[PDB]
């Protein structure tokens, strides 16, 4: 992925030539005349007495320390932006690294078990390792089992039926399993709950 | 029509029109909160004039890549695509530009964001490639103009006795791409400035501080740019050495950690990732005073920390 | 257009101060393209559109409010309505004159609607909305029993009381829109941000009036009346201090930019932990025990309605660390 | 050439022969005036620059006097035949190769003798016998002196 896509690290490559580009236009601003008759000290102090010299120079000084400013300036504007993103890094290391998220699309697009970090220039690479569903089926459901009178709700997962028997299965992988005491509760007196079916809640005593 | 002008004395260049605007008595001329004079009096004819800046609104110009082709499309800011050859200035100045300014079948395209010409419309949707306003993006394959999609359309029944659950699963990896620190920099206020000039130094020197001020807030970054680093990568202080098993119960770790038989001291995902970062003016930047630092920590020291962290973790918890 | 207008002689001498007026169009075209990218990343969570249900009816729980009516002229929900018309909120002639003008924005205001009807619809009717890549459908009254069992209460309580939990859930959202319509100081946080640009760019057309020194603050005046000897001198101070004003502007546009893309951050990560999951932080999607969240579309923002489980009428008991049997 | 097609327009504002892919906005090198309009009040009369450049007599610079300029023509190359040369020609409001151009809402003429060491005192912010006690100008002077 990363041979064949040199745009995955763009946001490295950008960091490298903003920062190329800032020191060459600063460069580059020194051509400037800025009013004066000449860039250049030595052309001005060569050609005219301090009198006349003294107008000229200060308008190449004053121009030459706004470019320096600017530059400076747009540095400490920059230097907030990375230091923000070295914070998130650093929580990132703390989170998807050392330790298991729980955080929606924090670490990853699925559901996050692992990540390992990689050095690379002027920042961080991280590769997410995560858990994916796939191949969905679709069964029907119920909110509660009637057993005897007494409504009955799962400890956890929901209740299906495969077409011809009732199961209890979880949500993130089909796994049923069979409907007993053990895996269900005793509550409620059953025509208090909306789409309440009828079945047999298995006692593993029998 | 953009024209120069003088009315008793008073100059400058624009387009000069009729206006409904009133004058006080002896009143010769008027100018807005910018000082800017939009009317006058002409002095032979007691009519008052509105005057007009040649150009105004912004005009964006759409290209390819001249590597590509040399097509161009023009997109005129909040305009209509009837006063176009008005807002231009067609029939005074414009050449080869008649060709964009004046309609024809297919030539003109009326957006939001103003009038867009010498671009076709597909009417269909795509992703965006080359933006021009709301909702409306341009591809070479000429040019051509489209509405962007947002995303294909789907559509979930609602049902209240049924639930899908899955029954199969697949493990994926993806990668996430963080910057931590900026390159160092720092720049001699007195070089850059004055060179070799000692009449500028003295006269420098009448600045106070300023210079010195600038020199402070670019040492403070390149300190700050040190601890970016070491407060992402530093995160473990115990170093753990790289095993020699790759191989954790079927786990193949050889590609995220380094092989401690080769030259390298990097793992092969870390070289590539390297190699596609890296990317006399140097002369010029140092001869006027600027100059680079290298960073604290080495290349190799952060490839130490990635190590021991991965290494920390195939191997024990509660890291 | 904005430092020499139409003096020629200005922009003569305009060249010789170099890039910094480059530089200074780059600095707000770097801007321009962030705020696009801003927005992008807040809604366009999701790729797959989902279409708006003709059911508003999911268990006796009513999403009228916050989902768009197919049958009406508008393509916006009643409470994203409402959020417009409260930031809503010639000078305009004077800023084009002076080369100042203002761009749209990539996404239109319907396309924005279009998210955000996309992200309720595949809430309501399915999970694993985050993933999408196999959204699951569920009823809504199981995904509540769910988003229940997540703070430690037995979903038996839903499924008993599911008529008054809906009826509370409906009066809850009703009470969104008499709330807003009363105070128009709940989206001030949208109207500063529309007010301060307008001032920036006001307050920068005014700066062309000021002399800075010189003579007059009229290019014209000075060209018609003095020689190059003196002109340029007059010329040089309103140059200098006109170039000072827009990087100034500028500066400030650069600070308060970085303002907003870490409040975009913000607003993208609770659209990805509050809306499309549950969280478990306190005090991060709402004041109570946090079940669901609903986006919805406004101006230059996103208003989030952060559904949330509030314990009452609470009585003491006796307790003990632990009981002793045999 | 920068005025040519909207490709050169923008080759010109970026000052690159090489143009990435892209949307850019442009400077104007496309529109250029190529005419001039000139409206002048309807004057057809000369100033009367003979009546004090060309006087029978001058009062005493402790006792000046002062004409009122009106409804006239402000042509000073007319004193290249009908009047003595100057010694002095100095303008400190306007220069006074642009005086030709101009139209004023105003203009008084001061006249009187002096001698010539004395001439030097007729300006902004000057000391002596004249300029304390018989004639003196605002630092803010706008206007010519003339002496010969
Ligand atoms: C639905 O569940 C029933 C009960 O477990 C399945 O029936 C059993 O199928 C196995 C073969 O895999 C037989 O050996 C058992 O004797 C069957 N038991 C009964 C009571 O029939 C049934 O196959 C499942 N159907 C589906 C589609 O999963
Ligand atoms: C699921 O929804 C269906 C309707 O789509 C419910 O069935 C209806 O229930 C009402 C109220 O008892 C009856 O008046 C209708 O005649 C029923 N229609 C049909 C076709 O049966 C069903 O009870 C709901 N199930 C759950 C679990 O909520
Ligand atoms: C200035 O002089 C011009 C002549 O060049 C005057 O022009 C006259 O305009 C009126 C219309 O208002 C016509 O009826 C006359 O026939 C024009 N005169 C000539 C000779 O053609 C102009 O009106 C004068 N303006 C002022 C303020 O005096
Ligand atoms: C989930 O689905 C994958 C297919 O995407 C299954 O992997 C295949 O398993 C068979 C053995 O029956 C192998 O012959 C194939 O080569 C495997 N394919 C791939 C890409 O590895 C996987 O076994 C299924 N898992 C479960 C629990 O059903
Ligand atoms: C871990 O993965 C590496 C590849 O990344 C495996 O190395 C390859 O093994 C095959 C089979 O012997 C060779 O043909 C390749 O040339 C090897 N590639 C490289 C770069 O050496 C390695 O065997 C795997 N380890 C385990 C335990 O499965
Ligand atoms: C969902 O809520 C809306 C109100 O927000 C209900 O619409 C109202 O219904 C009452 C009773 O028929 C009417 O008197 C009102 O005029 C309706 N208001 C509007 C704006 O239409 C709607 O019926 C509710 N839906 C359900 C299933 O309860
Ligand atoms: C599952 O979905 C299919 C459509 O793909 C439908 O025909 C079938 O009836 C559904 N199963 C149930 C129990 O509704
Ligand atoms: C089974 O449940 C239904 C409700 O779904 C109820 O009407 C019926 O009487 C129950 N049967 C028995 C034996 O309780
Ligand atoms: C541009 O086109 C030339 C061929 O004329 C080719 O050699 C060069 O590599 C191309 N550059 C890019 C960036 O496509
Ligand atoms: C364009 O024309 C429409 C009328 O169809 C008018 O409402 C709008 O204000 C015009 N826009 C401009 C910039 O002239
Ligand atoms: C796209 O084509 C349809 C006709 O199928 C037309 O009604 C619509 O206006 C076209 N879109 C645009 C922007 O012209
Ligand atoms: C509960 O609080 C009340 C005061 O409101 C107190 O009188 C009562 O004794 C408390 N119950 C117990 C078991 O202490
Ligand atoms: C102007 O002054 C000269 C003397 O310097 C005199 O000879 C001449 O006649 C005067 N011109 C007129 C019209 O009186
Ligand atoms: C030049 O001056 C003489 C007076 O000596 C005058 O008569 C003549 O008309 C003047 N020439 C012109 C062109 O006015």
């Amino acid at each position: 992925s990363l041979t064949t896509t040199p745009a995955a690290l763009g946001k490295l490559q950008d960091v490298i030539n903003q920062n190329a580009v800032a020191l060459n236009t600063l460069v580059k601003q020194l051509s400037s005349n800025f009013g004066a008759i000449s860039s250049v000290l030595n052309d001005i102090l060569s050609r005219l007495d301090p009198p006349e010299a003294e107008v000229q120079i200060d308008r190449l000084i004053t121009g030459r320390l706004q470019s320096l400013q600017t530059y400076v300036t747009q540095q400490l504007i920059r230097a907030a932006e990375i230091r923000a993103s070295a914070n998130l890094a650093a929580t990132k290391m703390s989170e998807c690294v050392l330790g298991q998220s729980k955080r929606v699309d924090f670490c990853g697009k699925g559901y996050h078990l692992m990540s390992f970090p990689q050095a690379a220039p002027h920042g961080v690479v991280f590769l997410h390792v995560t858990y994916v569903p796939s191949q969905q089926q679709n069964f029907t459901t119920a909110p509660a089992i009637c057993h005897n009178g007494k409504a009955y709700f799962p400890r956890e997962g929901v209740f299906v039926m495969n077409g011809t028997h009732w199961f209890i299965t979880q949500r993130n992988f089909y796994s049923p399993q069979v409907i007993t005491t053990d895996n269900t509760f005793e509550s409620g007196s059953c025509d208090v709950v909306i789409g309440i079916v009828n079945n047999t809640v298995y006692d593993p005593l029998q | 029509k953009c024209v120069n002008f003088n009315f008793n004395g008073l100059t400058g260049t624009g387009v000069l029109t009729s206006s409904t605007k009133k004058f006080q008595p002896f009143q010769q001329f008027g100018r807005d909160v910018s000082d800017f004079t939009d009317s006058v009096r002409d002095p032979k004819t007691l009519e008052i004039l509105d005057i007009s800046p040649c150009s105004y609104g912004g005009v964006s110009v759409i290209t390819p890549g001249t590597n590509t082709s040399k097509a161009v499309a023009v997109l005129y800011q909040d305009v209509n695509c009837t006063d176009v050859p008005t807002m231009l200035h067609v029939e005074q100045v414009s050449t080869d530009w008649r060709v964009y300014a004046l309609s024809a079948d297919g030539n003109m395209f009326q957006t939001q964001a103003g009038c867009l010409v010498g671009a076709t419309y597909e009417n269909s949707t795509y992703e965006c490639d080359i933006p021009i306003g709301a909702g409306i993006c341009a591809k070479f394959g000429s040019i051509v103009a489209y509405t962007m999609s947002i995303g294909e359309d789907q559509s979930i029944a609602y049902s209240n006795n049924t639930i899908a659950i899955p029954t199969n699963f697949s493990i994926s990896v993806t990668t996430e791409v963080l910057p931590v620190s900026m390159t160092k920099t720092s720049v001699d206020c007195n070089m850059y400035i004055c060179g070799d000039s000692t009449e500028c130094s003295n006269l420098l020197l009448q600045y106070g501080s300023f210079c010195t001020q600038l020199n402070r807030a670019l040492s403070g970054i390149a300190v700050e740019q040190d601890r970016n680093t070491r407060d992402v990568f530093a995160q473990t202080k115990a170093i753990y050495k790289t095993p020699n098993i790759k191989d954790f119960g079927g786990f193949n770790f050889s590609q995220i950690l380094p092989d401690p038989k080769k030259p390298s001291y990097r793992s092969p995902i870390e070289d590539l990732l390297y190699n596609k970062v890296t990317l006399d003016l140097i002369c010029a930047q140092k001869f006027n005073g600027l100059t680079v630092l290298p960073p604290l920590l080495t290349d190799d020291m952060i490839a130490a920390y990635t190590a021991a962290l991965i290494s920390g973790t195939a191997t024990a918890g509660y890291t | 257009m904005y430092i020499c207008g139409d003096s020629t002689e200005c922009s003569n001498l305009l060249l010789q101060y170099g890039s910094f007026c480059t530089q200074l169009n780059r600095a707000l075209s770097g801007i321009a393209v962030e705020q696009d990218r801003n927005t992008r990343d807040v809604f366009a969570q999701t790729k797959a559109i989902y279409k708006t249900p003709n059911i508003k009816d999911f268990g006796g729980f009513n999403f009228s409010q916050i989902l768009p009516d197919p049958k009406k002229p508008s393509y916006r929900s009643p409470i994203e309505d409402l959020l417009y018309n409260k930031v809503t909120l010639d000078l305009i002639c004077a800023q084009k004159f002076n080369g100042l003008t203002v761009l749209p924005p990539l996404l239109t205001d319907d396309m924005i609607a279009a998210y955000t009807a996309a992200l309720i619809s595949g809430t309501a009717t399915a999970g694993y909305t985050f993933g999408a890549g196999a959204a699951l459908q569920i009823p809504f009254p199981m995904q509540m029993a769910y988003r229940f069992n997540g703070i430690g209460v037995t979903q038996n309580v839903l499924y008993e009381n599911q008529k008054q939990i809906a009826n509370q859930f409906n009066n809850a959202i009703s009470k969104i829109q008499d709330s807003l319509t009363t105070t128009p100081a709940a989206l001030g946080k949208l109207q500063d941000v529309i007010n301060q640009n307008a001032v920036a760019l006001n307050t920068l057309v005014k700066q062309l009036s000021s002399n800075f020194g010189a003579i007059s603050s009229v290019l014209n005046d000075i060209l018609s009346r003095l020689d190059p000897p003196e002109a340029e001198v007059q010329i040089d101070r309103l140059i200098t201090g006109r170039l000072q004003s827009l990087q100034t502007y500028v500066t400030q546009q650069l600070i308060r930019a970085a303002e907003i893309r870490a409040s975009a951050n913000l607003a993208a990560t609770k659209m990805s932990e509050c809306v499309l999951g549950q969280s478990k932080r306190v005090d991060f999607c709402g004041k109570g025990y946090h079940l669901m969240s609903f986006p919805q579309a406004a101006p230059h923002g996103v208003v989030f309605l952060h559904v949330t489980y509030v314990p009452s009428q609470q009585q003491n008991f006796t307790t003990a660390p632990a009981i002793c049997h045999n | 050439d920068c005025s040519q097609d909207p490709l050169s327009e923008l080759k010109c504002t970026t000052k690159s022969l090489t143009v990435e892919k892209g949307i850019y906005q442009t400077s104007n090198f496309r529109v250029s005036p190529s005419t001039e309009v000139v409206r002048f009040p309807n004057i057809t009369n000369l100033c009367p620059f003979g009546q004090v450049f060309n006087a029978s007599k001058f009062p005493s610079v402790y006792a000046w006097e002062r004409l009122r300029i009106s409804d006239c023509v402000a042509d000073y190359s007319v004193l290249y035949n009908s009047s003595s040369s100057f010694s002095t020609f100095k303008c400190y409001g306007v220069s006074p190769t642009k005086l030709n151009d101009l139209c004023f809402s105003s203009v008084y003429a001061d006249y009187f003798v002096v001698k010539g060491d004395d001439v030097r005192q007729i300006a902004p912010a000057q000391t002596g016998v004249i300029a304390d006690y018989n004639y003196k100008l605002p630092d803010d002077f706008t206007g010519c002196v003339l002496a010969w």
